[PDB]
């Protein structure tokens, strides 16, 4: 599936 | 709840410890306890809530996809279906818990654009996760629940936040993924990502170095999706 | 137990699915259910049991070490200690569960050298994990429990298994780590690893290609430890 | 700490 927003840095 | 006897500050402290220890189920339980204290969450606390549940549901979704793929290839006895259903039910439970926190009473008490958008984005995301596994009478209503939450978040963000705001950008990213992956609307997905990227690019000149770093990180993820989709 | 109504074969099937899905807590619960059916475990099933619990306790140990380090640096309120204690108690519970399966009744029914050594090695390992977090009146007894299990396993393995047998090699590796990390006996650790390595090297000529691969993988881990320790 | 035996391949 397309990547959604990851964890913030 | 089991966290009712622990101080709010101690729950927040332990959520941060749980994050360092990569104990995300514990982190989520601590943050649920903190929400249930009834006070609004700060920016940092909202991010802790989000990280905790994203990690928990992330693992569940990854497991669900593995099992669903095995099940699809099987189409042997009922075990694959049963275990996929077990994971699915647990995932649904976590989503319902998050949605319940948002509804009781995080969203209604959220008056500032930053908080309200953050929570409505979360609401869209967790309905999206429910949509990923939905079949039968309510799937359309689940999809529309996600859409509605995202759309309200988008409307507020466009009025109240700069085009480079990380929450605004993250919302746009996730709503575009909703369009592509859930709503069968790839053109809408692409158009949203492109307009978001371009409007952010035009506003970068206003930012400090640290704000620039955050905004450009998310812009690159928009670009990555555009590359994948085109 | 909660797995009492599920067929043994279905528990084994689901343990394999859980492994593919990286759902190790589920995997362990399925394998506990299978053990509690009362029948001996096959080679493959023993490995499933081991993988499941190794992953579960591995996560707990990693979290414990993170928290213990924060606690050490603190020496603020009781929260770090409390949360370290929470993780510690959960770890101890998992170790006690594994030890309980071994004692009721895996070890006593294990007559073949391969099975008996495997289980006694496990017993050493889980007492070792208890030793890692132990303080107070019983720490010496925990350490001796680990030692005793490992020593019985070593005695059987030396008599009944070739020096290249993966279980024999893995036992030696772990017992040497016990010596170095728990028993304050680095020289014994080094001597065990060296003699194990050398006796395995001398027997490699007897092996097929596939057996050679497995034995040499573990020999390289012995060598790696020797390099770290010298 | 020193590495113990990992998961089998
Ligand atoms: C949905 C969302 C959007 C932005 C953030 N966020 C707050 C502060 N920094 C960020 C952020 C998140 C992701 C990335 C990409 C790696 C950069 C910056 C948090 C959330 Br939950
Ligand atoms: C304790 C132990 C020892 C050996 C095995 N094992 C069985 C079959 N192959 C192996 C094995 C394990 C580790 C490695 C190093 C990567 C190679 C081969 C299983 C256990 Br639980």
């Amino acid at each position: 599936r397309t990547p959604s927003l990851p964890t913030p840095p | 709840g089991a966290m009712g006897s622990m101080e709010r500050a101690s729950l927040i402290q332990k959520a941060k410890l749980a994050e360092q220890a990569e104990r995300y189920e514990d982190m989520a339980a601590f943050m649920k306890g903190a929400v249930e204290k009834g006070e609004e969450l700060s920016c940092e606390e909202r991010n802790l809530l989000s990280v905790a549940y994203k990690n928990v549901v992330g693992g569940q979704r990854a497991a669900w996809r593995v099992l669903s793929s095995i099940e699809q290839k099987s189409n042997k006895g009922p075990e694959v279906r049963e275990y996929r259903e077990k994971v699915e039910t647990e995932l649904q439970g976590v989503c319902d818990t998050v949605l319940g926190l948002l509804d009781s009473h995080l969203i209604k008490e959220a008056g500032d654009a930053e908080s309200r958008v953050f929570y409505l984005k979360m609401k869209g995301d967790y309905y999206r996760y429910l949509a990923e596994v939905a079949t039968g009478d309510d799937k359309k209503r689940i999809i529309d629940s996600a859409r509605s939450a995202y759309q309200e978040a988008m409307d507020i963000s466009k009025k109240e936040m700069p085009p480079t705001n990380p929450i605004r950008l993250g919302l746009a990213l996730n709503f575009s993924v909703f369009h592509y992956e859930i709503a069968n609307s790839p053109e809408e997905a692409i158009s949203l990502a492109k307009t978001t990227f371009d409007e952010a690019m035009a506003d970068l000149h206003t930012l400090s170095e640290d704000s620039y770093k955050d905004s450009t990180l998310i812009m690159q993820l928009l670009r990555d999706n555009l590359t994948l989709w085109t």
